[PDB]
RNA sequence: UAAGGUGAUAUGAACCGUUAUAACCGGCGAUUUCCGAAUGGGGAAACCCAGUGUGUUUCGACACACUAUCAUUAACUGAAUCCAUAGGUUAAUGAGGCGAACCGGGGGAACUGAAACAUCUAAGUACCCCGAGGAAAAGAAAUCAACCGAGAUUCCCCCAGUAGCGGCGAGCGAACGGGGAGCAGCCCAGAGCCUGAAUCAGUGUGUGUGUUAGUGGAAGCGUCUGGAAAGGCGCGCGAUACAGGGUGACAGCCCCGUACACAAAAAUGCACAUGCUGUGAGCUCGAUGAGUAGGGCGGGACACGUGGUAUCCUGUCUGAAUAUGGGGGGACCAUCCUCCAAGGCUAAAUACUCCUGACUGACCGAUAGUGAACCAGUACCGUGAGGGAAAGGCGAAAAGAAC
RNA sequence: AGGACCGAACCGACUAAUGUUGAAAAAUUAGCGGAUGACUUGUGGCUGGGGGUGAAAGGCCAAUCAAACCGGGAGAUAGCU
RNA sequence: GCUCGCCGGAAGACCAAGGGUUCCUGUCCAACGUUAAUCGGGGCAGGGUGAGUCGACCCCUAAGGCGAGGCCGAAAGGCGUAGUCGAUGGGAAACAGGUUAAUAUUCCUGUACUUGGUGUUACUGCGAAGGGGGGACGGAGAAGGCUAUGUUGGCCGGGCG
RNA sequence: UACGGUGCUGAAGCAACAAAUGCCCUGCUUCCAGGAAAAGCCUCUAAGCAUCAGGUAACAUCAAAUCGUACCCCAAACCG
């Protein structure tokens, strides 16, 4: 399974503020997730129609690597890793160091 | 001044055809030997 | 016996939508794409039941598909059957 | 047990098949090529439900 | 072909050899001619393209035996 | 198995989906146009034209199946010709064609070397053709040896560049014997004592065991420089896991993994009372592969070029003895030794890689390595057989430059 | 009537000039020979490389001919550069 | 647009072969056009090829090809009977106007024609990889009768330079 | 009238002469070098059947499928 779903709240590990944390909004086939509010982009949009007709600078969000991204702990406020152990078929997410059912 | 290519699809077909190539058994070897080599058209007569 | 109503699927679009598509049904003719192995009998029955319509005579013809594209990636287009189908009577919608 | 199309095993398959195909996936064409707009999963879905009819009318003699 | 068809005799090859010892590509052939040969058994006549030496063997061992052979190895005649 | 997907350039659009049923992966099925062995007839491949049945019919017609040739077998008919054969028709079974190498057989060069060239060599090589298998071929002494003995075939290392062959030139080149890999021998030519009584082949679950999806899988924080830390410094931790790859610079502890522990609805590769089907065991007695061995002539193969030349094969012509018999022991003859040709089957060690998977490299790195890192046997060239390219890299991320 | 005569289409190619990195890997221009015949031409077929075909020059056989072209033996051999 | 020149047994028109969208319309001028290009047989988009009567297919054969069996050949294969293919030849049938930006004996209008199937009526010997006829054929020359076509006159319309 | 052009109406529409290498003519004459084949078409019967099946004539109705069809074609679209 993957570590990192599509609603985690989630912290940075690598690259330009490695201290802000968000929510994925959608995680990729190329191994990379869109985390909330993290890696703003500003990209010069072209007129085009349909939507965004007049173009701007309108800031958006870049594609970051998941294993840039660590999930977060709530109780200790810190970055965790997510292993996979339960008996059925139906494997949940435990972290490490605390042994809690994510 | 009449050069060597005289084009008539008939003969072309009749001469180096896929079936005037499967007439003989070295015609066969003709196109046994382009399957090898891997080529879009065996006959480009056809 | 007309045609099975599975074999009636010859019928791909109802209108080329052109100058002289629009002309021939002001005048007399529906022009519509109908497959590629249709022949004018099975032409003749799919208008004739998929529509409400009776039909006098069926024209086809076979269009050539065109090349259209630049020498890195030559590419064709395919071969598709119109049929001018002649309904000229009796309707109003 | 992953997929689901249990539910037409019944008799009429060729009477559901028929409306499956006639003017069902005809109409979804001429729409299609006169200008509607979700026509683009239901003509993929038509046909594969077609698909589904004719694998379960190759599969059963009594339908 | 040229075979014995009761000896299986094909043309076999060998040389053309001289005084100056030029060795040249020659085939040997056998010595085949087309023969009636009458069968009791079946009151009536084969005919054959066999050597000399199939006729010798069919002196010997009979023309029964012979076209038994031939079913066997499913000749025709 | 899963929270994400509807293959790529390739975004969009319209949608599908919550892990108990979207998508993905695996097993088993369903479908599988037309051509092509192409197989109903034809044909200028991917098209043209049918015939016979069965069914439907709104009478316009439509759908499905079969219909090639050859071989073998069976049935019914059937001439010259009374019998019969030849022939004809139908049915059943098998084959056909393709594929890189290896293997057996049929045919088979020349350039070249001999410092020319013809014997010789190259070389039974290249090539052509036929056939088969996972190996093929060969194979259980009419074999060697030397008066001592070995005990089928095949492959490796010696013997040994020896003995020899050779315009005794160029060159070709053994065997005996030894050390190893591997190693079971049988059956028919025939009758009685036996009738599943042990092998062999086929046949659906079982055990054990791999394959075709997969599952869990340890342990890292602070700080400095920097766009970014995996790097420097500090302090820990895991290790049956420090193989490897990615991550914004060089990561055992970020991710995928790796060591290890497991997992199969189903379909499948191998040892048995394996339920059975067939062949068929051991004992006594008998037989012991004839146009054959040998010979004359011409050739070919044996390292051996006809030479003093044994041995094998046979195109031609001949032609025995037949276990008180016959073959061999390198002209030949005596003696002695050894073995039974003219009928077959036979695993392993041996050869090869169109393919599949894993791993490796004092192999290459875009004029190199495959011709082809890239939509390459492509674009182009040629009537055709055939020939045959050039062409990789923005950036960490398009943030691919609004105005 | 005529392998008759003159002369266009058509077939050919005797002379000259130009062109010779051409407009053209044999042509253009001005004349020239045949033009009812051993003529000329379209379409299709057949003959295949020590072979074909040749009113014969070793001409022609796909701009290639005292032995075509392609692939292979093949990295033939080269006392020569 | 108005003049000027050139071909006019073609340098005009229609096909066959061969090619394969070069055809028509809109847009663009980087590359291609031996110069510029607003143009193009160029680029990118759409459109456009309508048949019972034209051709192919189809029936039939020539040269020739393949060829069940067959004869021959080391193998591959060679020849060839029945047969079956093979046009460049032989068999059914449509003409004139009008129309599109681009089709045209195909679409439309007018007037036709041919070959088969089925059904009804009336009469009746029908029936064949068979027999016969016919298809069905050379070169040259010479009339005659025409016609396509052209000229002139009449007629009609316009003119009065 | 956007000057691509559209629509209505539309008079005479006859005669004489000269004419082909085209047609009659695949004819006629003449010559030697002596000039395809098969089917479609017509006719005759063989085996077979007898108010049957068929063949003629009239009428009515149905069918004639499929593929090509643009454009160049003494050429800037073919071979060079």
């Amino acid at each position: 399974a993957a570590k990192i779903r599509r609603d985690d709240e989630v912290i940075v590990l690598t690259g330009k503020d490695k201290g802000k944390r968000g929510k994925v909004k959608n995680v990729l086939s190329s191994g990379k997730v869109i985390v909330e509010g993290i890696n703003l982009v500003k990209k010069h949009q072209k007129p085009v129609p349909a939507l965004n007709q007049p173009g701007g600078i309108v800031e958006k969000e870049a594609a970051i690597q998941v294993s840039n991204v660590a999930i977060f702990n709530a109780a200790t406020g810190k970055a965790d890793r997510v292993g996979f152990r339960f008996e059925d078929g139906k494997k949940v997410r435990f972290f490490k160091s605390n042994s809690e059912t994510i | 001044m009449k050069r060597t290519f005289q084009p008539s699809v008939l003969k072309r077909n009749r001469s180096h055809g896929f079936r005037a190539r499967m007439a003989t058994k070295n015609g066969r070897q003709v196109l046994a030997r382009r399957r090898a080599k891997g080529r879009a058209r065996l006959t480009v007569s056809k | 016996m007309i045609r099975e109503e599975r074999l009636l699927k010859v019928l791909r679009a109802p209108h080329v939508s052109e100058k002289a598509s629009t002309a021939m049904e002001k005048s007399n003719t529906i022009v519509l794409k109908v497959a590629k192995d249709a022949t004018k009998a099975e032409i003749k029955a799919a208008v004739q039941k998929l529509f409400e319509v009776e039909v006098e005579v069926v024209n086809t013809l076979v269009v050539k598909g065109k090349v259209k594209r630049h020498g890195q990636r030559i590419g064709r287009r395919s071969d598709w059957k119109k049929a001018y189908v002649t309904l000229k009577e009796g309707q109003n919608l | 047990m992953k997929a689901k199309e249990l539910r037409e095993k019944s008799v009429e398959e060729l009477n559901t098949e028929l409306l499956n195909l006639l003017r069902e996936q005809f109409n979804l064409r001429m729409q299609a090529a006169s200008g509607q707009l979700q026509q683009s999963h239901l003509l993929k879905q038509v046909r594969r439900d077609v698909a589904r009819v004719k694998t379960l009318l190759n599969e059963k003699a009594g339908a | 072909s040229r075979v014995c068809q009761v000896t299986g005799k094909r043309p076999v090859t060998g040389n053309n050899r001289s005084h100056a010892l030029n060795a040249t590509k020659r085939r040997f052939l056998p010595n085949l001619h087309s023969h009636r040969f009458w069968v009791e058994s079946e009151k009536r006549f084969v005919t054959l393209r066999v050597s000399a030496k199939g006729m010798r063997v069919i002196d010997k061992k009979g023309i029964d035996t012979v076209l038994a052979e031939l079913r066997a190895r499913g000749e025709k005649y």
